[PDB]
């Protein structure tokens, strides 16, 4: 499904929502 | 595999007058969203080509490539946002960016250089 | 200084404000 | 230039139980704001390092990655987001990526293959 | 040394109408016996050079390749089996294969990319 | 199916039967 | 895809007195025929591993790689044909060959460069 | 000359014959 | 740094009939004093350009090359020693070498290939 | 051919505290005569080898390569002017050049970058 | 042998002599 | 300013004198 803590995760940095995290998929 | 935007080459040297096509690749699951497409290129501080909403916008394309830049859209549904520039001249050369955004968002930079022409 | 149309060309992409767009920078 | 993050090599072969320093490197200019600096190291789907606010936050760091592996800080003032991992094994084997905010923001893939281990 | 084909070049990006050249070369110790040389042109699945007993052969040859395509045969004493296909269209790209046979025998792939035509 | 004249294609040489052919397959 | 064989990397310069392990690849679709697999590495005119019928045969094995060369099986249903040296000597510098049958055959050459010892 | 066990190296792939192998060379 | 010439590019393969320009870079500080620049380039063993004093010097350059070769003056002062060969033949392929003399001295081969012509 | 002067590889990655050997190549027809070899091997402004008449001349050695630097004197018959360097340390990296007078003279560049340590 | 005006070319630049030049060899 | 035993070091080589050496630079 969704790893934990991705909402810490992303919140700061443009990574997630670009397509650059695995770890936080842009929609996971 | 994450979102990414390659480039098949990355130096270019080109003859002076002729026409060069510096190609971009971005990934393409399924079918084309072209909807969802955004695909710039932009050498130096001026735009080359803006795509947006399935159609090159020419509101801030440089006057230097009117008539002379064309983006091939029947490419964009294999993942290619190939550029074509005709009669290449000397102030051609520098570094090309191509950034595209289709779910996600990646760019890389493509460098030219034009030969000097030769005489008669 | 800083070229027209900028907030057309940058409102719907991440391209600026990430250091991507040399024609409209961060903070031009 | 625009900002963009590179790196020297994008394929390192290493050896069962070695050690091994990727490399990742981005702009700095002048001297380094530590406070605007975040670095994200992460391979497959699992995150190594989360370099925020000038220290490593362990919050999401996976464990197989506890006292293993490292992010060298004194060399961040030269743009150089070097990664060490200790002890490889052949779990260590797949594609890293180096994400790197400073003023603007941008990212790169790295291969790495580990060896089968040689018998006695 | 043991039997081998090489290719000075395994990737060609050619512009759509052009000639190009792809070359592959074999060992020819002292003088070339010409008897004994078979030279094996094809792409994807078709047949472009059927190059046997010094002679090429039209019999399995691409309807495609009639008058477009010429193995050079003065460039066999050389260890040269260089491929020329002159006007070179869209249905040009892929995989060419390059399978030569004297005394041993080997082959090497080769990559053919065509652009697109620049328009008026 | 299969191309004709694959027989006079293969019979003088390796390149079939060693996967090298793809106009004449090794079981085509 | 024709019956290739390809090799990651083709030249390798290994430290006088460590292991080394060149790597050769071939096609395996769906699940691996063992008994249809044959496996030979040789460098100069010396076996090094004849792998026929799922087991290394010694017949004809150089006495020099006598408990120091090894394939690894486990690896072989990846298509894997990877070949491990140890205490590699300035002997074992040389060209290495590669060659795999299975439904058709293909060969790579690798080139080993060993470096000469560092002194106490 | 030519090595021993040549005809069981070589009988059974076209390493041999093929000029692939310098431990059984075609004409030995 | 020590004084060095380099090449950007060592291998050029050229069609029949077509002009190229082979580039060898000499550093460059400050402003460029012509008087002391020196720039030879020669193929084999016939000379090509002897631009001694601000000029080319006519007196050793092969025949060959008469109205044929060009060394572009105002690419000097970016420390751009450029040659220009135009209408190359086959009897144009062979090696190249660019010997500067500008306060230091050093030189680079070049390598150039030249295509069969590609008949009607 | 003309006297030149090349190294197989133009950049090293070094483990910290580990020993390497950067080679350097020049021609060497017939048998060599030790008495007209000369080989100068320095990085930044030190000097590391200075072999003059058949022998290693430490006046000029900078003293951080006392029992540290060898130039192998057996491998100078082959051509091979390769120079060990052991227990690197981050002082080290740099720019290395090898300087060959053997009836010409020549020079390459090599750059050499060594890894931070990996801590207990 | 050696072609004519080898010591205008040669005179002024450290080319010859050191191996570089093939239309002057060092011993021509 | 410049290392003692350049004299030595240069007066056999071109080495210095062609700017291939940073220990002599040619005007040290
Ligand atoms: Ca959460
Ligand atoms: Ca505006
Ligand atoms: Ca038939
Ligand atoms: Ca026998
Ligand atoms: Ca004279
Ligand atoms: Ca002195
Ligand atoms: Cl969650
Ligand atoms: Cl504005
Ligand atoms: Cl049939
Ligand atoms: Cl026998
Ligand atoms: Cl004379
Ligand atoms: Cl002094």
């Amino acid at each position: 499904g969704c790893p934990a803590d991705c909402y810490e995760y992303c919140r700061g940095v443009p990574f997630c929502e670009l397509g650059w995290s695995l770890r936080c998929p842009p929609h996971c | 595999a994450a979102f990414t935007v390659t480039v098949p080459k990355d130096l270019y040297v080109v003859e002076y007058g002729s026409n060069m096509t510096i190609e971009c690749k971005f990934p393409v699951e399924k079918q084309l969203d072209l909807a969802a497409l955004i695909v710039y290129w932009e050498m130096e501080d001026k735009n080359i080509i803006q795509f947006v909403h399935g159609e090159e916008d020419l509101k801030v394309q440089h006057s230097s490539y009117r008539q002379r830049a064309r983006l091939l859209k029947d490419q964009l549904s294999l993942g290619n946002a190939a550029l074509q520039i005709t009669d290449v001249k000397l102030q051609d050369a520098g570094v090309y960016r191509c950034m595209i955004s289709y779910g996600g968002a990646d760019y890389k930079r493509i460098t030219v250089k034009v030969n000097a022409p030769h005489a008669a």
